[PDB]
């Protein structure tokens, strides 16, 4: 708890890298949805404590609702307010202008590296504290 | 683009090596999802080519496959990958011979003592019954046949990494 972030990604190997990067950078309380419902689904659940993810981590590409709808219902629909940054194998200046245009905040292209991370979290995350040599 | 030379892109490789801390699990068990991945992943685009051909789904089964493969550093399947997508999506119309590819190895030597047709498949497909999506579906069974001998030569360096048979 603390910093609590929510992985989106249908890919299983993807999901396990990101989440080892996360761990490193201190972050243990990390949620996985396989999907852009099952997102939803979370951020909704997590409303109703009255509280935010940290930071969402959303993959474009995904079985029965992509990342772009997926924001697009959580910002819409539900109260949502803080980050959401693509995390996804795109490519191109067309992909990101989507992603940003649909209500997320920023983009990473797959594969993340680790100071990389360590920039978006510094810049988007919450209460991240980060080191250090 | 042009395609990678080299078939792993130690940087990133090292990387995931590197979060491993004590045995070797972590990464050496990621490579071992990879493989069967793959595995499974060149199977439903084949099942597409030859059944319900859905572009789309084609498209989807590429872009997946990209995502893993490049965390991994298997740069070469990652690119074939991406041009299978964009296959699927009809944004690229044509896509390169075997010989050019094999040609852009670093290692190019390691296209030695292996068949470099061995795992090909042939795309069952009239003419007959050809329309305008067709070149898509052919240059995507292209594209797989590539993707094939690309994880082959993956396997071969991983397993020449390892040691051990992947
Ligand atoms: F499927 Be994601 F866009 F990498
Ligand atoms: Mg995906
Ligand atoms: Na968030």
């Amino acid at each position: 708890t603390s910093v609590k972030i929510l992985v989106v990604e249908d890919n299983h190997v993807n999901q396990e890298v990101i989440k080892r990067m996360l761990n490193l950078e201190g972050i243990e309380n990390i949620e996985l949805a396989c999907d852009g419902q099952e997102a939803f689904d979370k951020v909704k659940e997590l409303t109703s404590k009255g509280e935010n993810y940290n930071m969402i981590f959303m993959d474009v590409q995904m079985p029965k609702v992509d990342g772009l709808l997926s924001t697009k219902m959580i910002r819409r629909d539900l109260g949502y307010t803080s980050p959401i940054v693509a995390l996804t194998a795109f490519a191109d200046d067309s992909n990101i202008k989507e992603c940003l245009e649909s209500g997320m905040n920023g983009f990473l292209s797959k594969p993340i590296k680790r100071p990389k991370l360590k920039t978006i979290l510094t810049e988007f995350c919450a209460a991240y504290q980060g080191k250090k040599n | 683009s042009t395609i990678p030379s080299e078939i792993i892109n130690w940087t990133i490789l090292n990387e995931i090596i590197s979060m491993d801390d004590d045995d070797s699990d972590f990464s050496k068990g990621l490579i071992i999802q990879f493989i069967d991945q793959a595995q499974t992943t060149f199977a439903q685009m084949q099942r597409q080519l030859d059944g319900e051909k859905n572009l789309t789904e084609l498209d989807n089964l590429g872009h997946f496959l990209k995502g893993s493969s490049a965390a991994l550093g298997l740069q070469r399947i990652a690119w074939v990958c991406e041009r299978i997508q964009n296959l699927g999506r009809k944004m690229e119309h044509f896509f390169p011979n075997k010989t050019e590819l094999v040609n852009t190895l670093s290692d190019k030597s390691i296209i030695n003592g292996i068949n470099i047709d061995e795992d090909d498949e042939e795309i069952k497909i009239q003419v007959d019954d050809k329309d305008e999506n067709s070149i898509y579906l052919i240059l995507i069974a292209k594209a797989l046949n590539q993707s094939r001998l690309e994880f082959k030569l993956a396997r071969i360096e991983l397993s020449k990494y390892y040691n051990t048979n992947l």
